[PDB]
């Protein structure tokens, strides 16, 4: 049966709370923590992701940057793209940017 | 080949995920002054809407307060906004109180 408590905090799983600031990205929030929590289950390291990433780069998907989205918009992002950027290289500006993995026209 | 597993709405369906698979990404309603000041405690809101989630948030656990007579089911939840909100940027919402806020509604998690 299930068991009657658990908490994945206890065994490494999740990295520590964030502030998204004035920005409309919880999704992104939510979908980096699980995605953060899934790469531990994988491989056994924790490692702080993207939010920045996820909120520039995930229009195409079908987010909509601060002003709101999905977690599955954003899954499927990580998945078309192959992974997702650390915190620390992509870090987090509470507000939608250009996504450095769009060439745009030239 | 979609990046996520989508999980049915029913708690009992969530609590199972939340044992076998780890932290589950689910949305909430959080449009209640309730939510906002939350400061401690399983957190009830005889207004919230199991149908209109609005907020993004990360399951990380479940439990319950033994000194709590009935109510006392939870689920652990980690926000968003800062350490200084709610238990150090996480909420107790209650559990198996009918879907309350919809915690159960939206939920998922990625495949790697």
């Amino acid at each position: 049966e299930a068991p009657r408590s658990v908490d994945w905090r206890e065994k490494g799983y999740v990295t520590p709370v964030k502030n998204q600031g004035q920005c409309g990205s919880s999704w992104a929030f939510s979908a980096t923590g699980a995605l953060e929590g899934q790469m531990f289950r994988k491989t056994g390291r924790l490692i702080s992701l993207s939010e920045q990433n996820l909120v520039d780069c995930s229009g195409p998907q079908g987010n909509e940057g601060c002003n709101g989205g999905l977690m599955d918009y954003a899954f499927q992002y990580v998945q078309d793209n192959g992974g997702l950027d650390s915190e620390e290289s992509y870090p987090y500006e509470a507000t939608e940017e250009s996504c450095k993995y769009n060439p745009k026209y030239s | 080949d979609a990046g996520f597993v989508d999980i049915p709405k029913q708690e009992k369906a969530l609590m199972k995920a939340v044992a076998t698979v780890g932290p589950i990404s689910v949305a909430i309603d959080a449009g209640h002054e309730s939510f906002l000041f939350y400061k401690e405690g399983i957190y009830f809101e005889p207004d919230c809407s199991s149908e209109d989630m609005d907020h993004g948030v990360l399951v990380v656990g479940y439990g319950f307060e033994s000194t709590e007579s009935d109510n006392n089911k939870y689920w652990l939840v980690k926000n968003s906004w800062g350490e200084e909100w709610g238990m150090g940027g996480y909420v107790k919402m209650a559990k198996d109180r009918r879907n309350h806020c919809g915690i159960a509604s939206a939920a998922s998690y990625p495949t790697v």
